[PDB]
């Protein structure tokens, strides 16, 4: 689509994908990305819809691999110009992911994310009918130790590890070194990956993989009980606790009560807090910025601006 | 040896004041052959160091809090113009994360890329900051000669200091 | 040919002291040596 | 243009030829029919010890872009066509670079050896076109007649000094 067709369509909650692919670049392999996001577990008027932003010689390549998918939609442009993400309505996504398919083409240990970095500073810079400094990146990394740029207001030391730099402990960087860790986890116990895959590919099993492996493509099937009952899995979401359901406990009261409320009720098992980074402050501030606690120990004190994940059914 | 050359000539002119501030330099590779003789030449005021302006850590050893300003050169002989103005900007961002109150100075290949240093949260050219873009002067300075010739060398002659000189004779140059 | 090639203009001070800062604390230290070792 | 100024040498047949001097002397930049981009490398001493000296320049050389103007150039990349107003129709009152010649009747009264200081008062009080350098013919000195059209800048000749009437002039008309 072109950018006049893009802005006469309107785009909300979307997710937006900015790849700097090149003619000879090497496949990222997008239909990775698009698979979770088209699980059988949402219903058709809740998917995201994806737009990829991007040179369209790239695209042609990938996008064999992925046409058999329900919403998706290219706009041929360079995510570093303005009016193509203006296009695209960027202030309402729900995601902006920046990917680099050149990661080796420059062996220069240093100057090897500069065009990833530049794209986020032009988004937090935007301004519409607010600023952007709001709007949701997660922008992988080639070289973790480049993870200081991202923000203005950290505290930069290259001897500091990932899991204590402020961007990721957000969950605005991700870069792929993280995976390092997995081998050991791996060899002390084989369960653990097989309980990932499934709950991050969208519950990819040995018999769909099968069939994967001999046709290369998704193969539409023709619908039946047995399949029909088969979507029936949970799948992770953030609650607010700004709703009627929890807005009663939402003003000091302990996660305990919480988690055996959300389970007992609606079986939604509540497993980590969202936390507002200034929420321990008296002194008001504008940092929508936020970090992750994962299982808080039941005694635990919630605010009412604090989010929540959990794996709720699918009904 | 060469890009230094026409700075440094101009900076520690004999026709300035005694403007004492010229006592640093910073750049990864080790300097070579006769750029020791022209740093040895002003031994006074030059004062180099090894080191990498994306260090945090060599940025503290240089004491770039207590420095005026910041000039960054950019080598206008590259093989690829819009990655070196590319990588210029985040020696810019380096900068500007350690210390975000300093006068920066750059000069930039492109003109398209001149827009990105407005995106930096605190680059304020209302305070000083300013990019120096090789091709939009370049190109502007023979563009106006299209005009009236000789305003290229006429405006190329106002910036750099130049002492009076006295010529006997009555060659042309005398007036020149 | 060459013009009048150049102009005859320095002004410098060694800042303060520099090279007899060196070198005047160098020779207190092999005077303090040389007579411990004497 | 060139690329390595050294090369200078070979624009002009009637030269004098020595590797040691400075573009600035040679005769082919001082006709203004030559530009390196290497004189350029001034402009950063300019530029940190007065701020103020790059903004003239750029209005001066640009055509008068705008902080607000290249804000959408920045956002759309091409130049947007506008409607015609009141308001955007006043703005184009700037001068502009213009030569002159001093055998137009308003000047041929002056060209036979009155002094530059003159000129320049006429000019400004009766046109407001600020006359700022002349441009003289390279043989004009001689009084043997010669076929050199070539020519060399003067800048702000000092009040007292005598013209010829094949000199130009440098001036910055007004827009009517």
């Amino acid at each position: 689509l072109t950018r006049s067709e893009a802005a006469m369509t309107v785009l909300s909650g979307h997710v937006v994908v900015c790849i700097f692919g090149d003619v000879s670049s090497a496949l990222i392999g997008l239909r990775n990305l698009v698979m979770p996001l088209r699980a059988s577990n949402f219903h058709y008027h809740e998917l995201k819809h994806i737009v990829f932003v991007g040179s369209i010689e790239y695209l042609k390549r990938e996008w064999e691999t992925l046409h058999n998918f329900p919403k998706v939609s290219i706009l041929p442009g360079t995510p570093l110009s303005r009016a193509d993400l203006r296009a695209v309505n960027i202030n309402l996504c729900d995601m902006c992911v920046i990917l680099s398919a050149n990661q080796n083409n420059i062996d220069d240990t240093s100057l090897q994310d500069k065009e990833c970095i530049l794209a986020s500073l032009n988004i937090k810079s935007m301004q519409f009918d607010t600023t952007g400094v709001n709007i949701p990146i997660i922008t992988e990394l080639v070289n973790d130790t480049n993870v200081q740029f991202l923000d203005q207001d950290d505290d930069d030391d290259p001897d500091t590890e990932l899991y204590l730099t402020q961007p990721f402990a957000c969950g605005t960087a991700f870069a792929v070194s993280v995976l390092d860790s997995l081998m050991s986890a791996t060899y002390f116990n084989d369960n653990i990956l097989t309980l990932i895959r499934t709950l991050v590919t969208g519950g990819a099993t040995p018999e769909l993989e099968a069939l994967i492996a001999e046709e290369n493509a998704l193969r539409g099937g023709y619908s039946t009980p047995q399949t029909l009952a088969n979507r029936d899995r949970c799948r992770v979401a953030q609650l607010a606790l700004l709703d009627g359901p929890f807005a009663d406990l939402g003003d000091g009261g302990c996660y305990g009560d919480l988690f055996c409320k959300a389970l007992k009720t609606y079986n939604m098992l509540c497993f980590g807090i969202y936390r507002l980074r200034d929420a321990h402050l008296s002194t008001p501030s504008q940092c929508t910025k936020r970090y992750v606690i994962t299982n808080p120990p039941y005694e635990f004190e919630l605010v009412p601006t604090d989010l929540i994940f959990c794996l709720m059914q699918f009904d | 040896l060469e890009s230094v050359s026409n700075f440094l000539k101009d900076f520690l002119h004999k026709d300035r004041d005694d403007v004492n501030v010229e006592i640093v330099f910073l750049h990864n590779i080790s300097p070579n052959l006769e750029l020791e003789a022209l740093f040895k030449r002003h031994f006074t005021q030059v004062e180099f160091y090894q080191g990498s302006v994306l260090n945090p850590h060599d940025l503290a050893r240089v004491k770039i809090e207590s420095a005026d300003a910041c000039l960054i050169l950019a080598n206008k002989y590259c093989a690829d113009p819009d990655a070196e103005d590319a990588s210029n900007i985040m020696r810019v961002i380096s900068i500007k994360n350690y210390h975000p109150k300093i006068r920066i100075i750059t000069q930039m290949l492109q003109y398209h890329n001149k827009a990105h240093l407005l995106n930096i949260p605190s680059w304020n050219w209302k305070e000083g900051d300013d990019a120096i873009c090789l091709a939009e002067l370049k190109l502007g300075f023979i563009a106006q000669s299209c005009l009236a010739q000789g305003l290229s060398t006429m405006l190329a002659n106002l910036f750099s200091m130049r002492s009076f000189i006295k010529i006997e004779e009555d060659t042309w140059q005398k007036y020149y | 040919k060459i013009r009048d090639h150049d102009l005859l203009d320095k002004r410098k001070t060694v800042t303060a002291l520099k090279a007899g800062e060196d070198k005047s604390i160098r020779l207190g230290l092999f005077l303090i040596i040389s007579g411990v070792v004497s």
